């Protein structure tokens, strides 16, 4: 959608692989402000918000933490404590039109600068002077929404660029979106250390004949010492024995 | 809200919609010139009429803003362009008569028609042929006859026509509250902005001749050399006291002596430095020509060329039904789109022409950030001066050997230096007196102190002293000689060319200092000096957003006008001519005539 009608999307309760998007050389601009993109795969938040639109190629500077501009002031504003990243890429091959892609419009005239995460949807004719504007444009009347004359031949700076701004919110509710875990393979009959689904400890893992009822995860016998565990990826009952020691 | 913010909003609203429509019109123009076709003619009609019908209204609504309180002088100058009466201030009848009379002057000049007496049924034009014959010849009769006929069929019926044009254009000047149209022309070189940087229309007139007499010490010596070579070539047809007629100047208006250069060759043993054999032998095409020009500019300091230019711009071979006029042009269509248009050829002269046009293109990108009303130069002469700067810089022998155009073992001496300097001065300084006299004559025919009769006879009697043209057949009343000139009938300001040579001389001099070169200015190369390119960009990026007087403060610190580079460039020629025409006396007398 156009910049004055920026598309806001909410995503939660899924695994996100930020690496592949990071490992994408076909994307023009990838600027991260919260943390390093490589580290992003590890930590996680409770939900994600995406602000997607298309602007002019020369206006990409406007979308930045604590940045001002016509697009930044009257179409979409940002705070300085932004967490997340910004992705941009040219769309002249798609959005630029030989007949002119005048569908895309932006708010040039507005009484006040737009607030962060706020949209101005009114198409009110603006008053640049002191006289009121009643319907048809007069002296101090100019259309708030200027269209775009994108052409296939307009140089790099004038091409339409798609921009998606990704923010991660970490409300007190439990985290819903997190990166993958990268489970390894399995070994047996050797003193190793394990971290099955967050339950850690050392020992030797052998086969067992116990019968876990189909909703338990692990079993301890007495004095609260874990004996059996159930492998998340194969669903079988293992057994744990401490590694040998003695005087 | 104060009116000034309303002015800013209105200007932004105007230029936003103006940029796209101007881009559409420029795209149509480039399509028509790249594709000579009937349909593109109607495209030009339907784009130009739309652009005019859009711009005229915006200029018309530029009156309710009181443009006298804007604190930002840049915004004031931006609003100044729209707050211009233009051509609609006049009444309908006078304006349409003026347009018609401009049309008839243009048609008459483009249709110069004279028949030789042996073939009165088939005339010839200024097209190659008769014009070539009267421009490339060693004779006295045919050139004189052609000059007389041209003045008697373009100047005979254009005297009242040009009188009406002058009086009506000056009346339109009063319609703009100007007592003369010369003031309207000089308004380009006039700013009332920064105190101490301001200028007036009047002062330019006097300073044009204030810098004209300083080159005349060299002009007299060059005229004496030309007269001596005429004595050795034209037998007893030029008086030793006097000077040469109009038809013996190589050009029918005395513009350049290049056609007369062969007569006044200094020394033919050492010819001009021509790399055409090497240029072809290296197998460098127009694409390689443009690439090498780009590399030379990068060494100078200007950045890489934008993409699409390799695709949108045309370079050579109009060829087939896909016709394309290739008059060397640079096209800034706006919206970050640029094109260049030539029949670029494998030649050193064509190499320099391509350098000129691509330097124009580079300056076109230089003011990219400025709005539509500021995407220009400080003055119209700076663009052409820049465009000739690298043309000067791309032909120097050091530059040729640096990129391997000349042979690795090529050396120059005094003879080739003298020949090159004389040939160059036959074009550069040989037109400055003619340029000055034409500009001043136009100023005094606009002012109107001289009566109707003192128009062509006065022009000739002044050309006798300034350019040095005797009258084999004088033109008193029934002929209009200046009317037989291209830039007299199309409303063309002509002082721009006069200032362009001085400006480019100053810029080349300053770059020569800020390029680490030693020796004479004509042997100066400014390649492989990135600081020179940085200074160039500092000059260029200002654009129309800054006054021309302010612009003339970094490259040269003299906001006024100087003539030092003109004297310094042709210094070896002057010192050679001092000892060359030792026996003959310099100067010419304005009393002898070929008829008596
Ligand atoms: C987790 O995914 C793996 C990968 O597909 C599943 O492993 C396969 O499961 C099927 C179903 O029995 C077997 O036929 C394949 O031989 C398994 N491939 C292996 C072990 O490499 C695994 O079943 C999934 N976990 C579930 C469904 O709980
Ligand atoms: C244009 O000419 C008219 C005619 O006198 C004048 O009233 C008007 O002020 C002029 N425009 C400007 C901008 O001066
Ligand atoms: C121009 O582009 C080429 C290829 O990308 C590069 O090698 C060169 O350094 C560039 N020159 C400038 C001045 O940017």
């Amino acid at each position: 959608a156009s910049v004055y009608a920026w598309n806001r999307k909410r995503i939660s309760n899924c695994v996100a692989d930020y690496s592949v998007l990071y490992n994408s050389a076909s994307f023009s601009t990838f600027k991260c402000y919260g943390v390093s993109p490589t580290k992003l795969n590890d930590l996680c938040f409770t939900n994600v918000y995406a602000d997607s639109f298309v602007i002019r190629g020369d206006e990409v500077r406007q979308i930045a933490p604590g940045q001002t501009g016509k697009i930044a002031d009257y179409n979409y504003k940002l705070p300085d404590d932004f967490t997340g990243c910004v992705i941009a890429w040219n769309s002249n091959n798609l959005d630029s039109k030989v007949g002119g892609n005048y569908n895309y419009r932006y708010r040039l005239f507005r009484k006040s600068n737009l607030k962060p995460f706020e949209r101005d949807i009114s198409t009110e004719i603006y008053q640049a002077g002191s006289k009121p504007c009643n319907g048809v444009e007069g002296f101090n009347c100019y259309f708030p929404l200027q269209s775009y004359g994108f052409q296939p031949t307009n140089g790099v700076g004038y091409q339409p660029y798609r921009v998606v701004v990704l923010s991660f919110e970490l409300l007190h509710a439990p985290a819903t979106v997190c990166g993958p875990k990268k489970s390894t393979n399995l070994v047996k009959n050797k003193c190793v250390n394990f971290n099955f689904n967050g339950l850690t400890g050392t020992g030797v893992l052998t086969e067992s004949n116990k019968k876990f009822l189909p909703f338990q995860q692990f079993g301890r016998d007495i004095a609260d010492t874990t004996d059996a565990v159930r492998d998340p990826q194969t669903l079988e009952i293992l057994d744990i024995t401490p590694c040998s020691f003695g005087g | 809200s104060t009116i000034e913010e309303q002015a800013k909003t209105f200007l932004d609203k105007f230029n936003h919609e103006a940029e796209d429509l101007f881009y559409q019109s420029s795209l149509a123009s480039w399509n028509y010139n790249t594709n000579i076709t009937e349909e593109n003619v109607q495209n030009m009609n339907n784009a130009g009429d739309k652009w005019s019908a859009f711009l005229k209204e915006q200029s018309t609504l530029a009156q309710m803003y009181p443009l006298q309180e804007i604190q930002n002088l840049t915004v004031k100058l931006q609003l100044q362009a729209l707050q211009q009466n233009g051509s609609s201030v006049l009444s309908e009848d006078k304006s349409k008569r003026l347009n018609t009379i401009l049309n008839t002057m243009s048609t008459i000049y483009s249709t110069g028609k004279v028949c030789n007496p042996d073939n009165p049924q088939e005339c010839l034009l200024l097209e190659p042929g008769l014009n070539e014959i009267m421009a490339n010849s060693l004779d006295y009769n045919e050139r004189l006859w052609a000059w007389e006929s041209w003045r008697s069929e373009v100047g005979k019926q254009l005297r009242p026509l040009y009188e009406e044009y002058v009086v009506l254009k000056n009346e339109m000047a009063r319609a703009n509250h100007y007592e003369d149209y010369g003031d309207y022309w000089r308004g380009d070189y006039e700013v009332n902005g920064v105190d101490g940087y301001d200028y007036s229309r009047g002062q330019l007139i006097e300073d044009v001749e204030h810098t004209f007499e300083e080159i005349k010490p060299l002009y007299e010596h060059l005229h004496a050399y030309v007269r001596a070579k005429l004595m050795n070539a034209y037998p007893s047809y030029i008086s030793p006291i006097g000077c040469l007629p109009a038809h013996l100047l190589g050009d029918m208006w005395g513009r350049f002596w290049t056609n007369l250069y062969s007569l006044t060759v200094p020394f033919g043993q050492k010819p001009n430095i021509d790399v055409t054999d090497a240029m072809v032998d290296q197998a460098w095409d127009a694409q390689r020509i443009f690439k090498e020009a780009e590399k030379f500019f990068v060494s100078v300091g200007l950045p890489n060329m934008t993409q699409g230019f390799w695709e949108n711009s045309m370079l050579t071979d109009p060829g087939n039904v896909q016709k394309a006029v290739c008059h060397p042009t640079a096209w800034d269509l706006g919206k970050g789109d640029f094109r260049i248009l030539m029949c670029t050829k494998v030649t050193m002269d064509d190499f320099l022409t391509a350098h000129h046009e691509m330097g124009h293109i580079q300056y076109d990108m230089a003011y990219a950030a400025q709005p539509f009303l500021l995407r220009n130069g400080a003055n119209e002469g700076f663009h052409e001066a820049v465009g000739e700067i690298m043309s000067l810089s791309a032909a120097t022998p050091k530059h040729l050997k640096s990129i391997g155009l000349l042979s690795p073992d090529f050396q120059e001496d005094n003879e080739t230096e003298i020949n090159f300097l004389l040939k160059q001065a036959l074009t550069i300084v040989g037109t400055l007196p003619f340029t000055y006299m034409l500009e001043k004559w136009r100023w005094m025919v606009f002012k109107g102190e001289i009566p109707k009769d003192q128009w062509m006879k006065k022009w000739w009697e002044m050309k006798r002293e300034i350019v040095g043209v005797v009258e084999p057949v004088p033109h008193d009343e029934t002929y209009c000689d200046p009317a037989s000139l291209f830039h007299v009938s199309n409303d063309y300001s002509f002082i721009r060319y006069y200032t362009r040579t001085l400006y480019q001389f100053q810029f080349q001099e300053a770059l020569c200092q800020a390029a680490k070169h030693e020796g004479p200015l004509h042997k100066c190369d400014i390649s492989n000096s990135t600081e020179a390119g940085q200074k160039l960009f500092n000059m260029l990026r200002l654009g129309k957003s800054e006054p021309w007087t302010l612009a003339l403060e970094n490259v040269v610190g003299a906001k006024n006008m100087n003539v030092r580079p003109l004297l310094n460039y042709f210094e070896p020629l002057f010192t050679w001519l001092k000892d060359q025409n030792k026996n003959s006396f310099v100067g010419w007398s304005t009393d002898w005539s070929p008829y008596a």
